[PDB]
Parts: C-alpha cells; sequence; structure tokens
C-alpha cells in the first residue's frame, strides 16, 4: 500500500486522484465536453505541481520548498 | 579514632618500615600497591579468583621463609605467569635459599597452574623508615 | 497504526532469517526461548565454584 | 561559598560605566581603579542591566517562590501586574475627566506605595522574664521593616482567600486595597504597633 | 517619536478599502461586527485585549491582504480553494484568519466558522450514541453551543435558505421540506439530543444549496489539524476513540473538501491545543500528517510570519497610545530595544511582554 | 575444613543445584508458556517440586569464602565488608584505594 | 533563541550581554550549547558571548 513505500510515488496516490478531481470539476465548469484522464495529467501545469508535491513529501518540508508548492498550485488552479 | 591499619605511635623506639608508617589514605599517593593484576579494572573479570590466590600466596611464603621476610611480598601477575618478589633477611645459609625457591615454585606451578617465579632480595637487616 | 499485509508478511520473512521467533507468541510464551537460550544461574562458574 | 573573601560583588549599573570621568566623585572613581587589580563575582542569573528590572519586584517573587519553582513565582508575580494594570484601566475608562486625573494606571507604581504602606515602624521581639513570655518594644532596621511588609502581604493572600480564587486575583486585590490604606495587611501593622505602645512603658526588659 | 502613530491606526472601516498602503495599520472593527460576525473565533487573550482598551483594532498585514485579494477574485464556477495558513506560534494566525471572517461578512458571504475544532477532539464529558450511525457518537454540548453562535452570525440567512428534504428529528417531531433553515437550527438548541444531528443537516444543507448561486459559503475552520490527528476520548470500554468515530468530526471533513462550489474555504493550524504534537510543529506536514496533507490538497499555503520592522513599530505605538505600556522606560528607545529582543518581534510574546509592564 | 557448618551446607547446595540444572530447566520450561496443555503442565508442576529441595537455586546465600558471613558480601571480591576492609587498607587489593572526592 | 528558550529569564540572560554595552540588533550570534540544564544553558552562552 502506499502507507508501506518508504519513497513517495505520485502516480496512482492520493495526489492523483484528488489532483485529477480538481481539474475534472474545473473543466466541467468551463462547460467544456468531458476529457480525457490523460490529457488533464498530461500539461505542463499537472507536470509542476507533481515536482513540487514529490520534494515536500521526499526531500523535506521547509519555508523554501512550501513557497514552491505555493506557485504550482497558484498555475494549477489559474489563481492569481 | 580510626585504628585500621594505622602503626600506633609508641614512645620513639618503635622502628616501621616505609609501607608501615603510612596509613590507608596514603595508598596510591606515597605508598603503590603490593599486588599489581589486571582484575579490578574496568570491565575485568575474575577479582575474587585473583584475590583469594594472593592471600594464599602470603601466608605460604611466611610459612615457607620463617622469620626470613624483611618486609610484605609483592605480586605481579602478567599474562598467566606469576612473579613474588620478596625481601629476605640473610639469615639462612645461601644453599638453603636454592631449596626453598625451587621447592616454593614447583609447588605453587602446579597449584595454580601457572609459571610462578620466584624474585629474592637480600637484605643485611629490615630497613627503617623512621622511629615512632 | 496496525500492520498491513505487507507489513506483517515482511516481518516474518525477516525473522525466518534471522533466526528469531516467526509466529506470534505471548509473552508468556518467550520465556522458553530465553530458558534455553541462556546459561541457568546454577551452571555459571560464579556459582558452582563460589568457594575455594 | 566558592568565592575567596577577595572577590567583589558586581556592579551592573549601565549608567555609571559611561558617566563621564569627571562627573564621578572622587570616592567613586578610586573604587574603578582599585578594582582593576582584584576579583569580581560572576553575575547572577537573575542579575541584568534591564531597565525593566526592579528589585524590590524581583526580591517579592523569590518570597513567593517554592521549591526552586521561579518560573511559576514570576507568572504569578506576571499576572498580578496584568490584574492590577486591568482593574485601573477599567476604573480610568468608567470614570469622569475629574476623577480620571487620580486614578493611577501604572502597576509598578502601585506596588511600590502599596508595601510602603504596609511597613512598621517599630516592632515586638518576644522574650521571656520571670517565668513568663513578656514581649518589648523594638526599633526595627529598613531591612527588616521591609521584609515584614513583603512577608504580611505573601501570607495574607496564600491563605485567607476563597478555595476558588488565585493568587493573581487575591494579590492584585490587595496590593490595590493597601495602596489605598484600608487592607487587612494594613490592620496587621496597625496591632504591631497599637500593640507597642500597649508595652511602650515596660522596654525596660531588653539586653540585646 | 510619534510618527508609526500615524501609522497606528486607518479610517478605513470596511475590509474591503484595504491594501498595501494599508499594512502595518489598524483598523478598528465595528461594535456590530463584533457582537454578530465574532460572538467567536477571537483568540482568548485578544478578546481581553478588546474589554480593556474598548474596541477591537486588527493590524492590516501582507499575508492577510494576500488572502483577501484571492477572495476578491474567487472563480465560484470552479471548485472551492483551500488556503491554509501556517505559521509558528503567536504569530497571527487567526486574526488573520478573522480577517477575511470580516471581509466576508461584509459582502454578504454565508459564514460557517468553526473557531476551534480541538475542542471537539477532547474534554468531552458527554459522550452519546448517533442514531443515523450506531458506529458514531454524538457531542450534544459542542453541537449546541457551535449551533448557538452560527444562527447569530448568519441569522440573515437563515430565513431565505430553506430545506430541500424532510428530517425525521423524533416520531413526534419532522422538519417538512421547504421550511425555513432557522427550524433545523432552532430543533437543535431546543432539543439537545438532537443537536449533533441538526449540525450534521446544516452543513449537508449548505453544501447542496450554495451550487445553486443562492448565496456565497465561507468554510472557515481555525484548528483544522484535529481532524485526521488522535483523539483523548474514551469509549465504554476505556478504549481511545477516533477522529472518524465522532459524528461531528466526521461531518466536517467533508465541508473541507473541494467536491463543491460557490464559496470558498479558508483553514488554520495550531499546534496549541494540538494532541500528540510537539511544541516546535508548525509547519503543514507536522501538524496534518499523511492523512490530513493528502485531504487536503491542492491547497493554497499561506505562512504568516512574525512582525517586520514597519509592523513591530506600529504594533508598539498603539500599544503607547491607549496608555497600556506605563513602565516609565518602556516609552524610551533603551525599552523598545529591549521589548525587541525579548518578544523577537512575535506578535504573542510582545503582547505577553507588555501586559505586565 | 570449611569456616563453619553453615558454609558446608551452601556448598552442598551449589553442587545439587549444578547436578539437577538441565533437569529443572527442561521441566521448568514445560510450564512456562501456554502453548501445552495444562493437565500436562500441572503434570510437570508436580515433577519439579518431587526433585530434591537442595536442587533449587534459591537456596543459596553468598557468604564471604573467608569468614562465611551471610550479610555485608561484595560480590566482585566475595568478601565480606570487614575482610575487605582489611586488605584493601593495607594496598593488597589491585588498584583499590580510598575515595577523596 | 525565542523558540529554544521559552522562558523569560533564559532570554534575558541573553540580553545582559549586548544591553549593557548598547550594542543590541547590531550582532548576529551563532551558538551551541550542550549539557546542563534550561537556566545553565543560558548562563553558559551569556559568559560565551
Ligand atoms: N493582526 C493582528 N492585529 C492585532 N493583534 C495581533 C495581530 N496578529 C497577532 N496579534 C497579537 O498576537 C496575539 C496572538 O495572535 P493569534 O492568537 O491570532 O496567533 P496564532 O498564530 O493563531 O496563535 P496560536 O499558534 O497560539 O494558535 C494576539 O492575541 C494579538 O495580541
Ligand atoms: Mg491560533
Ligand atoms: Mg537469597
Amino acid at each position: 500500500t502506499e502507507e508501506d513505500m518508504d519513497e513517495y510515488v505520485w502516480a496512482k496516490s492520493s495526489s492523483e486522484n484528488s489532483v485529477l478531481q480538481t481539474l475534472l470539476q474545473m473543466r466541467a465548469a468551463e462547460s467544456s465536453v468531458a476529457p480525457s484522464r490523460e490529457e488533464l495529467l498530461g500539461t505542463k501545469e499537472v507536470e509542476d505541481y507533481q515536482k513540487c508535491v514529490v520534494r515536500l513529501k521526499n526531500e523535506g518540508e521547509n519555508e523554501a520548498s512550501l513557497a514552491q508548492y505555493k506557485e504550482s498550485v497558484k498555475r494549477l488552479l489559474n489563481l492569481a | 579514632k580510626n585504628r585500621a591499619a594505622r602503626v600506633r605511635v609508641a614512645k620513639g623506639n618503635k622502628p616501621v618500615s616505609y609501607e608501615e608508617a603510612h596509613a590507608p589514605h596514603y595508598i596510591a599517593h606515597r605508598k603503590g600497591w603490593l599486588s599489581l593484576h589486571t582484575g579490578n579494572l574496568d570491565g575485568e573479570d575474575h577479582a575474587a579468583e585473583r584475590t583469594l590466590e594472593d592471600v594464599f600466596l602470603r601466608k605460604f611464603m611466611m610459612g615457607t621463609f620463617p622469620g626470613c621476610l624483611a618486609d610484605q611480598i609483592v605480586l605481579k601477575r602478567r599474562a598467566n605467569q606469576v612473579d613474588i618478589c620478596a625481601l629476605v633477611l640473610r639469615q639462612l645459609p645461601a644453599h638453603k635459599f636454592y631449596f626453598l625457591v625451587g621447592y616454593s615454585e614447583t609447588l605453587l606451578s602446579h597449584f595454580y597452574k601457572c609459571p610462578v617465579r620466584l624474585h629474592l632480595q637480600t637484605v643485611p637487616s629490615k630497613v627503617v623508615y623512621k622511629y615512632i | 497504526s496496525p500492520l498491513s499485509e505487507y507489513a506483517l508478511r515482511m516481518s516474518r520473512l525477516s525473522a525466518r532469517i534471522f533466526g528469531e521467533v516467526a509466529r506470534s507468541t505471548d509473552s508468556k510464551s518467550m520465556k522458553v526461548v530465553s530458558l534455553f537460550s541462556e546459561q541457568p544461574l546454577a551452571k555459571k562458574k560464579e556459582t558452582y565454584d563460589w568457594y575455594p | 561559598s566558592r568565592y575567596a573573601p577577595e572577590f567583589r560583588e558586581p556592579l551592573i549599573d549601565k549608567e555609571y560605566y559611561r558617566k563621564p570621568v569627571a562627573e564621578l566623585t572622587e570616592e567613586e572613581k578610586y573604587d574603578q581603579e582599585l578594582k582593576k587589580t582584584q576579583f569580581i563575582k560572576a553575575a547572577a542569573a537573575t542579575e541584568t542591566s534591564s531597565v525593566f528590572a526592579d528589585p524590590v519586584i524581583s526580591k517579592f517573587t523569590n518570597m513567593m517562590m517554592k521549591g526552586g519553582n521561579k518560573v511559576l513565582a514570576r507568572s504569578l508575580m506576571a499576572q498580578t501586574l496584568e490584574a492590577v494594570k486591568r482593574k485601573q484601566f477599567e476604573k480610568y475608562r468608567a470614570a469622569s475627566a475629574e476623577e480620571q486625573a487620580t486614578i493611577e494606571r501604572n502597576p509598578y507604581r502601585i506596588f511600590h506605595e502599596a508595601l510602603k504602606n504596609c511597613e512598621p515602624v517599630i516592632g515586638l521581639v518576644p522574650i521571656l522574664k520571670g517565668g513568663h513570655f513578656y514581649q518589648v518594644p523594638v526599633p526595627l532596621a529598613d531591612r527588616r521593616r521591609r521584609f515584614l511588609a513583603m512577608k504580611w502581604m505573601i501570607t495574607e493572600c496564600r491563605e485567607n482567600k476563597p478555595r476558588r480564587t488565585l493568587m493573581p486575583e487575591k494579590l492584585s486585590h490587595e496590593l490595590l486595597e493597601a495602596f489605598h490604606n484600608r487592607g487587612p495587611v494594613i490592620k496587621r501593622k496597625h496591632n504591631m504597633h497599637k500593640m507597642a505602645e500597649a508595652n511602650r512603658a515596660l522596654a525596660h526588659y531588653r539586653w540585646w | 517619536a510619534e510618527r508609526p502613530r500615524t501609522v497606528s491606526r486607518t479610517s478605513d472601516s470596511d475590509p474591503a478599502k484595504h491594501g498595501e498602503q494599508h499594512e502595518g495599520q489598524h483598523y478598528s472593527i465595528p461594535l456590530q461586527d463584533l457582537k454578530t460576525v465574532f460572538p467567536h473565533g477571537l483568540p482568548p487573550r485578544y478578546m481581553m485585549q478588546v474589554k480593556t482598551f474598548g474596541e477591537a483594532c486588527l493590524m492590516v498585514r501582507k499575508p492577510a491582504l494576500e488572502l483577501l485579494g484571492y477572495l476578491k477574485n474567487t472563480n465560484f464556477a470552479h471548485p472551492a480553494v483551500r488556503y491554509l495558513l501556517y505559521g509558528e506560534k503567536g504569530t497571527g494566525k487567526t486574526l488573520s484568519l478573522c480577517h477575511a471572517v470580516h471581509f466576508c461578512a461584509r459582502h454578504d458571504w454565508l459564514i460557517l466558522h468553526i473557531p476551534d475544532a480541538h475542542l471537539w477532539v477532547k474534554n468531552c464529558r458527554e459522550l452519546l450514541q448517533s442514531t443515523h450511525n450506531k458506529q458514531r457518537f454524538d457531542q450534544p454540548l459542542e453541537a449546541s453551543t457551535w449551533l448557538k453562535n452560527f444562527k447569530t452570525t448568519n441569522e440573515r440567512f437563515l430565513s431565505q435558505i430553506k430545506v430541500q428534504e424532510k428530517y425525521v428529528w423524533n416520531k413526534r417531531e419532522s422538519t417538512e421540506k421547504g421550511s425555513p433553515l432557522g427550524e433545523v437550527v432552532e430543533q437543535g438548541l431546543t432539543r439537545v439530543r438532537n443537536a449533533t444531528d441538526a449540525v450534521g443537516v446544516v452543513l449537508k444543507e449548505l453544501k447542496a444549496q450554495s451550487a445553486l448561486g443562492l448565496f456565497h459559503l465561507l468554510v472557515a475552520v481555525d484548528g483544522v489539524n484535529a481532524l485526521w490527528g488522535r483523539t483523548t476520548l474514551k469509549k465504554e470500554d476505556r478504549t481511545l476513540i477516533a477522529p472518524e468515530e465522532l459524528s461531528l468530526v466526521h461531518n466536517l471533513r467533508k465541508m473541507v473538501k473541494n467536491d463543491w462550489h460557490g464559496g470558498a474555504i479558508v483553514l488554520s493550524l495550531s499546534q496549541t491545543g494540538s494532541l500528540f504534537k510537539s511544541r516546535t510543529a508548525y509547519l503543514p506536514h507536522e501538524l496534518l500528517g499523511k492523512e490530513g496533507f493528502n485531504a487536503l490538497e491542492p491547497f493554497l499555503p499561506i505562512l504568516i510570519p512574525n512582525y517586520n520592522p514597519k509592523e513591530f513599530e506600529s504594533s508598539f505605538q498603539y500599544y503607547l497610545e491607549n496608555n497600556w505600556l506605563q513602565h516609565e522606560k518602556a516609552s524610551t528607545e533603551e525599552g523598545r530595544k529591549e521589548l525587541r529582543f525579548l518578544s523577537n518581534c512575535n506578535p504573542e510574546q510582545l503582547e505577553r511582554l507588555c501586559a505586565s509592564l | 575444613y570449611y569456616v563453619d557448618w553453615r558454609m558446608l551446607r551452601d556448598l552442598k547446595r551449589r553442587k545439587m543445584a549444578y547436578e539437577y540444572a538441565d533437569e529443572r530447566l527442561r521441566i521448568n520450561s514445560l510450564r512456562k508458556n501456554t502453548i501445552l496443555p495444562k493437565d500436562l503442565q500441572e503434570m510437570a508442576g508436580d515433577e519439579i517440586a518431587a526433585l530434591p529441595r537442595d536442587s533449587c537455586p534459591v537456596r543459596i546465600r553468598n557468604r564471604c569464602v573467608m569468614t562465611s558471613r551471610p550479610r555485608g558480601v561484595k560480590r566482585r571480591w566475595r568478601l565480606s565488608r570487614i575482610v575487605f576492609r582489611h586488605l584493601a587498607d593495607h594496598g593488597l587489593l589491585s588498584g583499590v584505594q580510598r575515595a577523596i572526592w | 533563541y525565542l523558540i529554544y528558550f521559552p522562558i523569560t529569564q533564559d532570554r534575558e540572560q541573553l540580553m545582559f550581554p549586548f544591553h549593557f554595552l548598547d550594542r543590541l540588533e547590531r550582532h548576529d550570534v551563532t551558538c551551541t550549547v550542550s549539557g546542563g540544564g534550561r537556566s545553565a544553558q543560558a548562563g553558559a552562552i551569556r559568559l560565551a558571548m
């Protein structure tokens, strides 16, 4: 299970599910037809968000690393 | 008052040796240890067995050289070897010492199953540190 | 926390390798391992050869 | 003591050292030059050049401390001052402009003036003469007079308070009530003086 | 001097006007907004400052300005965004969250403010079982207190919103579909047994009806790390309970999810009052854990730091402007420099040090 | 000749406990568990009782090897406090000195 | 130092050296104290500073 793993694997994790669910709700609000799973998780926005979560889980959590995570969230969620 | 290992004052006519003059609190300060083994060092075994062997070796040497010992013997253990260093008065003839050395060494090597050697330093008479 | 199947099966694989008790044994039943892994008090040289 | 008698008590007054050389009395000037070839005791952990450090309040804290619990005793004193400042702010805000002038909102000045109001000039020492215990009027030193004021406060609050009240709430209510010369501690001071007046005639029976 | 005293107050009582120019300035919260928006949720020591000073004033700060910016640009169509205010002890996370609660309260949002969520996982003296699910438990007193405060904050919206289903409180008492949401709240207060269930209905109703565009909904949970942690409550077998088993904790965990739209979720972390956490733990993963972190991601972490040089001077002048710093040497430059060292620019330590002085 | 009749009785207790150490180990192992039927455990509870009382190792007392003193003994040297002091105060113990600090 | 020393009196002891010479806010100190309790560790730092 995920708990057993010592090194976080974003693929097929709670993060990927939570991210994919948000992106699906975001595209639905846009009124676009339901998109593919691979399409939503292939964007660069999702690529960066993967790198930041992995850093927090494996490299370590700190104010510097949390700042990088903040920027990825802003790009992923289209926040100003 | 403390009575332990103290040769008490007389009226200036008692000849005490260097070992006898010093009370227990001078041990490791002015006078050393008569026995030297590794059994009382930290994390070392067989203290009980080394201490019992010493008690016997001291009573044996007194009886084997009765009236011929000027001072307490010094015991030195190195590896399995035991070394007995005794100051002995020049009372007995020379050849008698050669007999008692051969006898006491052989007997103590077959009793404790270790190599035992006897080192004898002959003095003309007991050495007096001070008159107390 | 609880031990998942992966966690438990790894522990048994480890105990099997390191020669430890592999089953679930109560604290009471672990004394048998101690009794047979430790020299009894009466068999120690200090006890039977206490005296000269 | 681990300090030889040659050691000197440290002087932790910041302004004293930075004063111009001419501003120092020659007696003080002499001590500085002498101290250069002497040994000085290390400063205590509670001795600092802080501008907010009051010796009297620091002493009152130590007289409340139990079993070396300085954090708790300092906390109780800090909570007390706050409890007194908050009690005067309420009265000040709820008072007219004329009344507002008199009201004092500085807790450090209410504490010092309260203690001073509880200090007894004379004392009574209990002596035995002729098979009975005859106490006699005594004149108290500055140290004994100050100790008695603090001890009487820390004892009224510790004992004569409800079970559910706390020391920061009983001590605040006593410093302020003493600050107005109406508290029970002031009564204790009146009794000590009143007893001495009764025994004024029999002061003869003192040998110390 | 008193140059920062001019910077120690601002006349823009309305939180919308505030901007970077207003940084390090204390804006007074109207008296009516205290007794309506903030019947709960203000820190205990801050409430003492509001009583003695006679006025509530919240310093405008960059962390709380960043948050107000995101709330203004909220895309209601998109799923709700969780803003997590994480910082060291005493840095102002609770009061930074209260600033957002004032901004939304003035724009006619529906405030769902959980003042402290640790209070629901400890020191509970009445713990009943739930009829809805027998595995779960019900905290009657904890739910009853919240409902009374939720009623006060959202009293205006309790008549407009109306239930979309029928709720059977007892055999003899039920809520007909269409009745105002105030009825659900009223029943909970009247009958304490159903209090833990009225809350669940309220959270369920608001979450569903918000998506219809009727009203906006601010889910403000301070102490959110309590939800996915450990509890100090024991069952009749004297066995410790888990957070999920509790009914209040179970319902709230749903509201902090991004599966709805029409509002914003503002979360805050607090090691103070937390169970089984170190004294020096403030980071999100340390307090939330692996379960809590995964539950809330993707979230926006907003660091609440210590007072900067401008803010520290503004805070110092505010205390002096109210005559709080009564020590003679406090107004001096050596006093201020001393308090800056002892406090270390920490908002809470400065408040504690100045309280005694 | 040993110091006294008490030291002799203890010596025999130490020599009979060494003889019955394996036996009392194997039988007592059958009782210190929860894996075997209680009927067997009750029966091993009686076989252990049937062994001679001097086989029991809790009847051994550590006595001074030179004076047979029951209490006051130091286990590293097996001597009583009184006998140990005589040897220590005379420089006859290697490395033992008085403690001044 | 506010985190390591949650007690006010321990922080005051670190303030004494700098406050005395009116050098507050002019130096950056990095300390390494091992051994003793909270009060003994603050005092050890004060002399070292
Ligand atoms: N914006 C502010 N305006 C006014 N006072 C403030 C502000 N921020 C912090 N303070 C002061 O700091 C104190 C502590 O703030 P607060 O309790 O909000 O911080 P916190 O980080 O949530 O604390 P904890 O970690 O204990 O939950 C307040 O009581 C107040 O005195
Ligand atoms: Mg808080
Ligand atoms: Mg015994």
